[PDB]
Parts: C-alpha cells; sequence; structure tokens
C-alpha cells in the first residue's frame, strides 16, 4: 500500500525566505544612527537653553 | 550717547541677581518643541515599518 501524498510543494530559496522573513537588527542599529544627530543636536541644544539661564 | 549708561544702569541692577531666563526660556521651548515633534518618528519607524529615508523630506 500507499501512504498519503502531500503533493506539490514549493521549497522557498532560503535567499528568498530570508528576505520575506528575516530579522533587521544591524540595519536597524545603523538606521537609529543616522537619525540620531537631526534629533539629538536640536535635543541638546535644548538642554543648553535649560542648563545655561533658566535656573 | 546717554541711553549707553542708563542701560549699563539698568543691566547693572539686573547682574545683581542676573538669572535672565528671558532668551533661553524661549530657546528651550523651541529646542524642546524640536524633540516633542522628532520623538514620533523613532517610535513610528520599527513598528509601523516606515523607511526614515523615503519620508524623510515629509517629517
Amino acid at each position: 500500500g500507499f501512504t498519503s501524498a502531500p503533493g506539490q510543494g514549493g521549497i522557498l530559496a532560503q535567499r528568498e525566505f530570508d528576505r520575506r522573513f528575516s530579522p533587521h537588527f544591524l540595519d536597524w542599529a545603523a538606521f537609529g544612527v543616522m537619525t540620531l544627530p537631526s534629533i539629538g543636536i536640536p535635543l541638546l541644544l535644548w538642554y543648553s537653553s535649560k542648563r545655561k539661564y533658566d535656573t | 550717547k546717554g541711553g549707553s549708561k542708563q542701560q549699563s544702569e539698568e543691566d547693572l541692577l539686573l547682574q545683581d541677581f542676573s538669572r535672565n531666563l528671558s532668551a533661553k526660556s524661549s530657546a528651550l521651548f523651541f529646542g524642546n518643541a524640536f524633540i516633542v515633534s522628532a520623538i514620533p518618528i523613532w517610535l513610528y519607524w520599527r513598528i509601523w515599518h516606515m523607511d526614515l529615508i523615503q519620508s524623510a523630506v515629509l517629517y
């Protein structure tokens, strides 16, 4: 006798599977660093405002 | 020419305390307003998967 046949199945290429599901962490760190200047430089200037003459 | 000496007397009287938060009170408003607009972008990015570069002009 023959067992049940799952039929034709599509094996996802490792590259395609990674592109569809891989986690981005090093790009996430790099992105974050890239945004850091335009967001923080005004933030540091604002703290300079706090700390020179609002006390 | 006198106005110089009256303003010298006035800012000497200020120098008695000389806190002068006038400008930076504003400067802090402007800078922290920039920060408050900036803070949503980083939270949005990871959760909404919105590339910073594509929306950088919009941001």
